[PDB]
């Protein structure tokens, strides 16, 4: 339940991440924080 | 050299550097592996198909 | 009790003796007790295991009368109650390696005497120097 008010302080961020072959690559979500990532300059 | 009139008790079960060796050989064969090539980029697809035979 | 013999008396040979006649070798096993990209820190630590020991044992010795004399007499009596066995038993019978486990409970009562005879000798002749 977001408030506009107020903040979340967890970003559910996903990504690609390369596999155990270096062939494949996934798509997998993690939770951080807001103190650990920054917006990069929509989408 | 010989040594005359003694006699000592052994035991090579309980015995030490059975372990040293043991922990040299090991560490021994582990420091020759530093300057080698790790196949990181060969864990990869393989399309493998029967040998001609 | 030394002859005439061409053999090579070498380092622990005569460990089985009787004590009487390995105290006629016991340069032998003086002499062979100190000289003998990771593994310089064993070999290292090795060799200050051993330098530290020789300084330990001479350490001992020098607190005690005889500082270099590898055969030295002092002036505590040996108490009966150590070994309660006779002289002639000893130096004709027995070896080190047998005479070290019975008196191995006697030890560490005998170098505190040694210590306290040697201060105490020490004390006395520094007033001998000093009445004079
Ligand atoms: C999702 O997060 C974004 C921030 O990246 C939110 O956008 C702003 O959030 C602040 C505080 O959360 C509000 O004060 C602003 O009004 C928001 N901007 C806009 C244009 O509304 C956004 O509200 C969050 N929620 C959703 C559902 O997108
Ligand atoms: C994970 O990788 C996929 C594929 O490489 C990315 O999906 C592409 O995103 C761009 C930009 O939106 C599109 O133009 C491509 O068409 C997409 N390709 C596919 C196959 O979908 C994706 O952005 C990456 N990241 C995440 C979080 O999924
Ligand atoms: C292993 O498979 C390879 C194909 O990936 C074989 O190589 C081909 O062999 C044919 C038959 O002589 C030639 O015409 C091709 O020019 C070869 N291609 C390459 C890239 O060398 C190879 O002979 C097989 N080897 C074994 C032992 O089965
Ligand atoms: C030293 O103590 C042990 C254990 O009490 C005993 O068996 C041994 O006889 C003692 N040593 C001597 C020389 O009596």
């Amino acid at each position: 339940n977001i408030t506009d008010d107020m903040r979340g302080e967890l970003k559910n961020c996903s990504f690609n991440m390369t596999t155990e072959l270096r062939d494949k690559k996934q798509k997998v979500y993690s939770l951080f924080y807001r103190l650990d990532v920054v917006q990069i300059n929509s989408n | 050299i010989h040594l005359e009139n003694v006699t000592e008790e052994f035991n090579m079960w309980k015995n030490n550097m059975v372990e040293q060796m043991h922990t040299d050989i090991i560490s021994l064969w582990d420091q020759s592996l530093k300057p080698c090539v790790k196949l990181t980029p060969l864990c990869v697809t393989l399309q493998c198909t029967n040998v001609t035979n | 009790a030394v002859g005439i013999g061409a053999v090579f008396l070498g380092f622990l040979g005569a460990a089985g003796s009787t004590m009487g006649a390995a105290s006629m070798t016991l340069t032998v096993q003086a002499r062979n007790l100190l000289s003998g990209t990771v593994w310089g820190i064993k070999q290292l630590q090795a060799r200050v295991l051993a330098v530290e020991r020789y300084l330990r044992d001479q350490q001992l010795l020098g607190i005690w009368g005889c500082s270099g004399k590898l055969i030295c007499c002092t002036n505590v009596p040996w108490n009966s109650s150590w070994s309660n066995r006779n002289l002639s038993e000893i130096w004709d019978n027995m070896t080190w390696l047998q005479w070290d486990k019975e008196i191995s409970n006697y030890t560490q009562i005998i170098y505190g005497l040694l210590e306290e005879s040697q201060n105490q000798q020490e004390k006395n002749e520094q007033d001998l120097l000093a009445l004079d």
